[PDB]
């Protein structure tokens, strides 16, 4: 996955699971959460964006 | 007309102008048809 | 007849209903005067009763105990004139909304700005989607085999 | 001039020093009353709001209760007497559990001094806290005070019943 | 006291921490996420349970979560 | 470059028109939740946080207040076309006691032509209870003509007042100093507005009205009646009924105003031939007022050496209890919009329920006393606007506190040192209402289980133990014995409600001695204690709407806002905004009980006809003085015994009461579903929903979102009132229309 | 007129600390102010700081937070809040280690932190009679 990338959220406490977000960046360093994903949908909080981690984010082919 | 035609193309003006239509040709069907029960057929 | 009710054209209480509220009519029309508005208003009620109520006898209508219609919806056509011809009715039109309402969320989801269009609709592309409503039920059974019409994993679920 | 002030000169007490709060009518007025007022025993504070107590207590219960009389009845007396005694009872009874769940000491004024000086490393809430330091706050006090309203209660409704006898009789 | 928990999706935007109201949040160093520091909650004797800390999450589901437990004076913001 | 107005400070553009929200920050970014909508409505007027500047707030109200104006103006212009065009009128003139007045016809279709009652002179229509046709006499109004003309009047005013806002907002927009002149404002609004409207309408009364009444009542036909202008044309037509206009204008010149008592009378009572007040008491009466009106506006210092300082007088009125005492109130009222809206609600509505007793105390109108159900619905209607406008001006009062108050410029003032003491003023404000309630309501709870016991004797009744209301009785002697021994001018009381004669109107009673016993004792502590609890909880929310013991900073968090959260124990409701939630609720039971009051007292003891020997039954007889006592009396005698004709209107032309009474009943019960839920379960149920609709690939881009916590209440308390109030009008006119 | 010379010019108000911060905790904030500025205070009303050491004393934490939050809007920064117990057990509480909890400080250990998201909890039937 990459920046611009499409994937698909698989962790289940997530506003956007089974939800596909587009990726905004992936982060090179050693966080636990690099993947920071956009989605048009915003959540309960008003937020449109979070960070998931590389097991918790499926790409779309 | 340019922004005036983009108001009344807003939810609350058209649904205004739908529900009128709506109710103006029921009531009219019910005017000229009234006391229909059942189908005319 | 059916559940025991009888025609409506040879039930009693039906014509003593008719007859009761026309003579209620006419009362209040002695208390007015000539020609005047309030006298022609009131026979225009006492006709249209008449009117209502000859129709009423003469429509295949089953009336109970207490000279009311009572409609027939078993499912029987030969009373099919009262719950499933509107039935009929109903469902195309109220199809016609759903599917016209459908196609109009589905064409403005895939623009740039799918929420701004939502509050203020595209007339134009409305007035194109709502008059295509009238073939729904082919419609509908032309998506719904090619797929298009159902969701399948892509729906959002709750943690359990 | 100005007649509100913060009370004792503490800005951030919940309390102001009002022309009600701190006047000296009220000063000597809660000073003469009998749960404030100096020289008075724990039992004879308690006597005497039991007297006074039961005294307007038999009024209501004589007037306005279910077998009055607009003429003098011995009845309407006796049922007033008898009403009057047993909600100075409940009251006693109210008291008395008040001061079983409330206070552990027998001599206070002292404790508190025990354990600002002696320490007080123990369970606590009775060598150390203590809230108030009159007698009225120690469980022999309570008691005593319970006895003295009870007592003065039943006394003073006696009283209060044989006036009203003699005012309904010869006047 | 109520009880209070920080999980490791926290972003150390410090949100949390700067809305509460009783001092129970502080932000301490940490390296699992860019800023480098991670929510704690170290006075959880003084937490009421306003849950102003969570309403201020930008987190998915949270990263602070409050539980609310047994009650005390301090707890049920008892000024008497 | 005027020092006053701006000129073209905003461009005429539709640009705007579409793009919804423009004026908020928050929501013009677009709606991305259902939320959004609502939040549309609710921040439309909230003009104080769509700009950060006194002056554009202000420009703003100006022009709302031209609007609605405008609004009213096209309001009362439907009245007089609807008067002109679809009404009795003409036939109710010649026949006022046994005409009912009728201003609406009903279309016939889908059977609703029932709805068209026979109201008489030869009409079908609605049965009006606006009291329209007795003001329109009390007027001169003879004709439908001149209805139809004060239309046209209305629709052109109404035009020229949104002209007149579109033109302050758009290209002459006052300047703050202009708009912080309350010197020179009251000066005016005192002067110019009302005392030379009094005094224009004591010339319209002297020179139309009490000739035209006069001639009305000496049994003229209004088509013989000369037209009104001639009136003033010929001073021969207006010297016959009123021989004191053959000196013309000179004894008002020459200080003779003694001879003008032909016209400018002070009789008090009623007319008996119309049951109303006297025309020419009213002219005097006007005219009076105009002169103080006019007096009073010279007194503020506006651009001379000369009037008062409004700062310079509150400035003054310190004390040893008050400390600064009024100093920083006049900033306080020209720098906040709420507090002003605060002060003018609370007594807006007082004066709406003043005026509401006052109409009935002393009928104004020709033929309006023995029409009782416009009495009702007149005495109901203002009441509960007297009630809604008090709730308002608590509710903006606490927004005051929240948003506009500056702790800095208010030290130790008198609203610093309300504040310092809340505590105290709130606790004693409980006692007094646990105090009053108990008393009124267990007194009354005491006589029902007595009742119920088979103990008649130990009720609070006049047979039994009697609460008489002495301090009401001596106050109504006082006023019986005011004319010629206080009053001495006076040929009559001011109110026979008083004490006096029965006045009757065509055998119906106009007005009667309304007597006070232990049942109207008792209800008159139900109102005080309602009023105490409203008050408390509207104080309540004012004093605590900046900070608490629990919520030390809630200031912080706005008015509006549903809670701080679960913890403190629950902290659901603090805000300020729950408590004029709350209030709106109370306020609601407190005005039912008062209408309910005056409905049945009236019906009882008022009301009714009388024989021609004179004795005296009424609507309902007399049952309110031993059945108004008791709960169970108050819904068996009243609730159940007057709700007959709602019930059993149906296929007659009530028969919309019925239908209205229904739907009230349905609207109420709705109300609940808002009010006993929460946002939580509907949400979750949304979510299902939104399964459904993605399932069906017709899920809304406009994500749905269940109603926030506050919209919720507000939604929830919208209905309830709605229900209750309908239900209660429905009721009501029925019931009063019937009998 | 006042107790101390460092409270603020406050009139008293009935919305101060009750009986409880008498034999159970009281709490003091204390700063120091460069001018005597007008402050509203978390009880009552309006009072006036002292052009230098400024001492208050209030019945809980939160009232004591709210008031060294409204003292941020003066560029005050300095504020400390303290715990009283019934004698005079005094207890640092808000610059705990010197530091506002907002900035990071070397020397706080993490207290309360799971390693892993909400959906790693375990099962409440698996939490049952323990
Ligand atoms: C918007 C829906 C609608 C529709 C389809 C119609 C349809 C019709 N109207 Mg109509 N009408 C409507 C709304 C509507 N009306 C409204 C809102 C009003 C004002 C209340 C009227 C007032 C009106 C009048 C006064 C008349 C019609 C008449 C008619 C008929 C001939 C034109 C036709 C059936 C005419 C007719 O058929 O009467 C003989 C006629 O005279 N209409
Ligand atoms: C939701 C249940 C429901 C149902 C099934 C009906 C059904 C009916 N109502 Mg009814 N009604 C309802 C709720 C309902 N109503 C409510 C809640 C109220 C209170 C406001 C009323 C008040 C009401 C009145 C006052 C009247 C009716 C009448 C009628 C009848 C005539 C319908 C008509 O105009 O057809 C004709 C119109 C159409 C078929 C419209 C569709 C035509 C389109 C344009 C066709 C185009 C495509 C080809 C019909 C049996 C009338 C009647 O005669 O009763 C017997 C009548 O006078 N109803
Ligand atoms: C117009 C599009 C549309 C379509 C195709 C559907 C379709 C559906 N809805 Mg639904 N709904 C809609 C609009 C729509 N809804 C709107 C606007 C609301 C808000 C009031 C709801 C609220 C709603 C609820 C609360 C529920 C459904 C449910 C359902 C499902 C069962 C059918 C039903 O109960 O009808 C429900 C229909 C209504 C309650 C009335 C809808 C109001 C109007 C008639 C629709 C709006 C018309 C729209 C303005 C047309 C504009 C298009 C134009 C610009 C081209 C079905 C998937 C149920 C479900 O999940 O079952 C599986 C269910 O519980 N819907
Ligand atoms: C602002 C107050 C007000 C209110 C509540 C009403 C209310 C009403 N008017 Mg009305 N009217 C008003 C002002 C008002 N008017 C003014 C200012 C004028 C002068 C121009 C009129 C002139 C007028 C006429 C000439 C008629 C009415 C009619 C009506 C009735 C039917 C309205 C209808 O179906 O229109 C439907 C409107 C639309 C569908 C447009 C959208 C209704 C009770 C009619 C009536 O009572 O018929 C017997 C009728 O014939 N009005
Ligand atoms: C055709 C004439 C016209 C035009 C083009 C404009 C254009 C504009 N006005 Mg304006 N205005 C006008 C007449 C006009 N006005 C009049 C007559 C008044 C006096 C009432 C005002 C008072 C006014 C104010 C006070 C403000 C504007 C503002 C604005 C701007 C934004 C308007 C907007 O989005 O809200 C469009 C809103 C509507 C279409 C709603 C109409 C509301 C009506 C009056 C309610 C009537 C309903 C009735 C009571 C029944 C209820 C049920 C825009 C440049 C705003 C602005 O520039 O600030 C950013 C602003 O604050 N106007
Ligand atoms: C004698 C002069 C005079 C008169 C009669 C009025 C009358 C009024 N003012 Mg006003 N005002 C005046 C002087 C005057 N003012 C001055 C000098 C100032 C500056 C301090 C203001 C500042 C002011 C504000 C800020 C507001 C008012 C408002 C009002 C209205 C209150 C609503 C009401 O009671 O409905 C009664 C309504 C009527 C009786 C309808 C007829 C009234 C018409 C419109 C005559 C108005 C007189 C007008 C000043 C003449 C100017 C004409 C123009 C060509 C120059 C009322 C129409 C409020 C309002 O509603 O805004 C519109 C409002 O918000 N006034
Ligand atoms: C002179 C009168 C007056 C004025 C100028 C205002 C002005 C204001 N009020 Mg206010 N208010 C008033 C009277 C008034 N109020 C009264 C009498 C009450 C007591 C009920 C309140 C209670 C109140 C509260 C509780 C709040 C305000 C708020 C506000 C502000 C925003 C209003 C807004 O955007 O609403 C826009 C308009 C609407 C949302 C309309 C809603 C529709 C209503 C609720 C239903 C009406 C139904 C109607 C009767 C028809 C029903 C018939 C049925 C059959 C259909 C604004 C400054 C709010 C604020 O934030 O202030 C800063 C706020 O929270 N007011
Ligand atoms: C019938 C229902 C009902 C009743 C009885 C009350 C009663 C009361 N409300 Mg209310 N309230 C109600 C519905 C009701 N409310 C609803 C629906 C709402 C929603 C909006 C509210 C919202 C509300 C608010 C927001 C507030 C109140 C307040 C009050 C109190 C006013 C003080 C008073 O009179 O106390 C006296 C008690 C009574 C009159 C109740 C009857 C007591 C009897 C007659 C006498 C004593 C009986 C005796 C002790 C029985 C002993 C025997 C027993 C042990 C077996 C009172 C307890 C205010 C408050 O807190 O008090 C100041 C206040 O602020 N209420
Ligand atoms: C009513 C009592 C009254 O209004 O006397 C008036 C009394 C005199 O106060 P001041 O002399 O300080 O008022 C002078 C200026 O403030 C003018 O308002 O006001 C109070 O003390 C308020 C206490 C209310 C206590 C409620 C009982
Ligand atoms: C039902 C309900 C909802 C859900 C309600 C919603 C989503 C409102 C939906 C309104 C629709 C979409 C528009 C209104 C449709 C009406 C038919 C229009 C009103 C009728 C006119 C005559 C005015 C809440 O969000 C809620 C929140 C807090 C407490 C209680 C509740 C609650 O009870
Ligand atoms: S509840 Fe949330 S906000 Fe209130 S203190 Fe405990 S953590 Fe901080
Ligand atoms: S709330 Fe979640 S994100 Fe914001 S700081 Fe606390 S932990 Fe990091
Ligand atoms: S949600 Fe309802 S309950 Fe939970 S906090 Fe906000 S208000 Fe109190």
């Amino acid at each position: 996955i990459q920046k611009g990338s499409t994937v698909r959220i698989l962790r289940k406490e997530s506003y956007w699971y089974n939800e596909s977000g587009t990726v905004v960046v992936v982060d090179q360093s050693k966080v636990r959460y690099p993947v920071l994903v956009r989605f048009t949908k915003v959540n309960y909080a008003g937020t449109n964006t979070n960070n998931f981690g590389l097991n918790e984010v499926e790409e779309v082919v | 007309m340019k922004d005036f035609l983009k108001y009344l193309s807003t939810a609350p003006v058209l649904l205004t102008a739908w529900l009128t239509f709506t109710a103006g040709f029921v009531i009219e069907i019910n005017r000229f048809y009234p006391d229909a029960l059942t189908f005319p057929f | 007849d059916i559940g025991g009710l009888n025609p409506c054209k040879d039930s009693e209480v039906f014509q003593k209903r008719l007859a009761k509220t026309v003579k209620k009519l006419e009362n209040r029309l002695k208390k007015y005067e000539e020609g005047t508005p309030p006298q022609i208003a009131i026979q225009q009620q006492i006709t249209q009763t008449k009117q209502r109520f000859t129709r009423y006898a003469d429509s295949n209508l089953l009336c109970g105990n207490d000279g009311l219609p009572h409609l027939i919806t078993d499912g029987r056509w030969s009373h099919g004139s009262e719950f499933l011809l509107p039935s009929i009715l109903f469902l195309y039109i109220s199809g016609w909304i759903g599917w016209v309402g459908r196609k109009y969320i589905r064409t403005v989801g895939q623009t740039s700005n799918p929420t701004e269009k939502e509050i203020i609709i595209d007339v134009p592309l409305a007035i194109s989607i709502m008059t295509s409503g009238f073939l729904w039920p082919f419609a509908a059974w032309q998506e719904f085999l090619s797929g298009d019409l159902i969701a399948s994993d892509e729906t959002i679920t709750t943690s359990p | 001039v100005s007649f509100i002030k913060p009370y004792r000169q503490d800005p951030f007490v919940g309390h102001l020093a009002t022309p009600i709060t701190t006047s000296a009518f009220t000063r000597a007025y809660l000073k003469v009353l009998p749960a404030y007022r100096p020289g008075l025993t724990p039992l004879s504070r308690g006597a005497e709001i039991g007297f006074t107590h039961g005294y307007f207590l038999i009024g209501p219960f004589y007037t306005y209760g279910p077998l009055r009389s607009v003429e003098f009845s011995l009845t309407s007396l006796a049922a007033g007497l008898l009403a009057a005694i047993t909600l100075l009872l409940i009251l006693t009874v109210g008291l008395s559990i008040y001061g079983q769940v409330t206070y552990d000491v027998y001599d206070n004024a002292l404790i508190v001094k025990l354990v600002r000086q002696m320490v007080g490393s123990e369970r606590t809430q009775d060598l150390p806290q203590i809230k108030g330091t009159s007698e009225l706050d120690t469980v022999l006090g309570w008691q005593k005070f319970s006895e003295g309203f009870f007592s003065g209660g039943l006394i003073g409704s006696i009283v209060a019943a044989v006036g009203i006898a003699l005012y309904s009789t010869y006047l | 006291s109520h009880t209070v928990k920080i999980y490791d999706t926290c972003i150390g935007c410090t949100q949390c921490v700067r809305a509460c109201p009783t001092d129970v949040l502080e932000m301490v160093p940490w390296d699992g996420c860019k800023a480098g520091q991670i929510a704690s909650a170290p006075r959880t004797e003084d937490c009421v349970g306003c849950k102003r800390c969570e309403t201020a999450c930008p987190t998915d589901f949270l990263s602070v979560r409050v539980y609310l437990g047994g009650e005390t004076t301090r707890s049920l913001g008892l000024a008497y | 470059k005027s020092t006053i107005v701006d000129f073209n400070p905003v461009e005429t553009s539709f640009e705007k028109w579409a793009k919804p929200g423009q004026f908020s920050r928050t929501l013009a970014k677009g709606p991305k939740t259902t939320t959004w909508i609502w939040n549309l409505h609710a921040d439309a007027h909230d003009f104080d946080i769509q700009t950060n500047s006194l002056q554009e707030v202000s420009r703003k109200i100006f022009s709302a207040h031209f609007g609605q104006l405008a609004v009213i103006f096209l309001w009362l212009s439907g009245m007089h076309f609807h008067g002109a065009y679809f009404s009795n009128y003409s036939a109710w003139l010649t026949n006022p006691t046994s005409t009912k007045p009728s201003a609406q016809i009903v279309w016939p279709i889908v059977g609703q032509e029932v709805l068209n009652a026979d109201v008489g002179g030869n009409f079908q229509g609605i049965q009006i209870t606006s009291g329209f046709f007795q003001l329109w006499r009390a007027e001169g109004i003879t004709s439908e003509v001149e209805l139809y003309w004060t239309a046209v009047g209305g629709l052109v005013a109404s035009f020229l007042m949104l002209f007149a806002g579109w033109f302050h907002y758009h290209k002459a927009a006052p300047k703050l100093e202009w708009f912080q002149n309350v010197e020179s404002m009251l000066n005016h609004h005192l002067a110019g507005l009302l005392g030379l409207g009094s005094l224009s309408w004591a010339g319209h009364q002297i020179h139309i009205a009490l000739p035209i009444n006069k001639l009305l009542d000496l049994g003229v036909s209004p088509e013989e009646i000369p037209l009104p202008y001639e009136f003033i044309l010929n001073r021969d037509l207006i010297a016959q009924l009123y021989p004191s206009f053959n000196k013309g204008l000179t004894p008002f010149f020459t200080l003779n105003w003694g001879e003008y008592s032909d016209f400018l009378t002070f009789k008090g009572g009623l007319n008996p031939v119309t049951g109303g007040l006297w025309l020419t008491d009213t002219a005097h009466h006007h005219l009076a007022i105009a002169v103080l009106f006019i007096v009073a506006g010279h007194m503020y210092k506006t651009n001379w050496f000369l009037g008062h300082s409004i700062k310079t007088i509150l400035e003054a009125h310190k004390g040893p209890f008050t400390g600064e005492g009024h100093k920083g109130l006049y900033e306080v009222l020209t720098t906040s919009w709420h507090a002003q809206l605060a002060i003018n609600l609370a007594l807006f509505g007082s004066l709406s329920i003043i005026v509401a007793h006052h109409m009935y105390a002393m009928p104004p109108y020709p033929y309006i006393a023995i029409d009782y159900p416009t009495q009702l619905s007149l005495f109901t209607h203002h009441v509960w606007i007297g009630g809604f406008c008090i709730v308002g001006g608590a509710a903006h009062g606490a927004i005051f506190f929240v948003r506009d108050y500056n702790a800095a410029n208010n030290y130790n003032n008198l609203i610093d040192r309300v504040i310092r003491h809340r505590d105290a003023i709130i606790s004693h404000l409980n006692w007094v209402c646990i105090f009053l309630g108990c008393h009124s309501f267990g007194l009354y709870v005491h006589n029902d289980t007595m009742r119920a016991l088979g103990r008649s004797q130990d009720l609070f009744s006049d047979n039994a133990i009697a609460l008489k209301p002495i301090f009401a009785q001596f106050i109504q002697n006082l006023h019986t014995l005011a004319p010629g021994s206080t009053a001495p001018n006076a040929l009559t009381t001011v109110s026979y409600a008083f004490g006096g004669d029965v006045i009757s109107v065509g055998s119906k009673i106009a007005m009667m001695p309304i007597s006070l016993g232990t049942a109207d004792f008792l209800v008159h502590h139900i109102h005080a204690f309602t009023i105490h609890v409203t008050v408390l909880i509207l104080l309540k929310g004012v004093l605590y709407s900046r900070n608490s013991r629990l919520i030390p900073d809630k200031a912080n968090l706005g008015f509006r806002f549903p809670c701080d959260g679960p913890g403190r124990g629950g902290t659901c409701q603090v805000s300020a905004w729950d408590h004029v939630f709350l209030g709106l609720f109370w306020m609601y039971n407190s005005i039912s009980i008062v209408i309910f009051h005056f409905s049945w007292k009236m019906q009882s003891d008022v009301w009714g006809t009388v024989s021609p020997t004179g004795a005296v039954s009424h609507i309902t007889g007399g049952n309110f003085a031993q059945s108004s006592i008791t709960i169970n009396g108050w819904l068996r005698d009243f609730l159940w015994s007057q709700a007959a004709q709602v019930v059993q209107s149906y296929g007659s032309s009530l028969s919309a009461y019925g239908l209205i009474f229904l739907g009230a009943h349905f609207i109420w019960a709705f109300s609940l579903m808002f009010l006993f839920s929460g946002r939580g379960y509907w949400q979750e149920l949304i979510e299902s929903i939104v399964w459904a609709h993605n399932k069906l690939k017709v899920a809304p881009s406009i994500q749905p979102r269940a109603l926030s916590i506050t919209q919720g209440r507000a939604v929830g308390v919208a209905h309830y009132l709605l229900g209750g109030i309908g239900t209660t009008w429905a009721f009501f006119l029925a019931r009063i229309i019937s009998v | 007129k006042l107790k101390q010379s460092d409270f603020p010019k406050f009139e008293g108000s009935t919305g101060g600390w009750l009986s409880a911060a008498k034999n159970e905790e009281k709490y003091v904030i204390i700063w120091t102010s460069k001018d005597a500025s007008l402050f509203e205070m978390p009880t009552g009303g309006t009072a006036k700081m002292n052009a230098g050491n400024n001492v208050a004393y209030f019945a809980r934490k939160e009232q004591c937070l709210a008031l060294g939050s409204q003292l941020r809007g003066f560029k005050i920064t300095n504020y400390k809040i303290f715990r009283i117990y019934p004698p005079l057990d005094i207890t640092l509480l808000h610059p705990f280690d010197g530091v506002f909890p907002e900035k990071v400080n070397q020397g706080r250990s993490p207290v309360g932190k799971r390693d892993a998201s909400i959906g790693g909890n375990p099962n409440p039937a698996s939490l049952k009679f323990q």
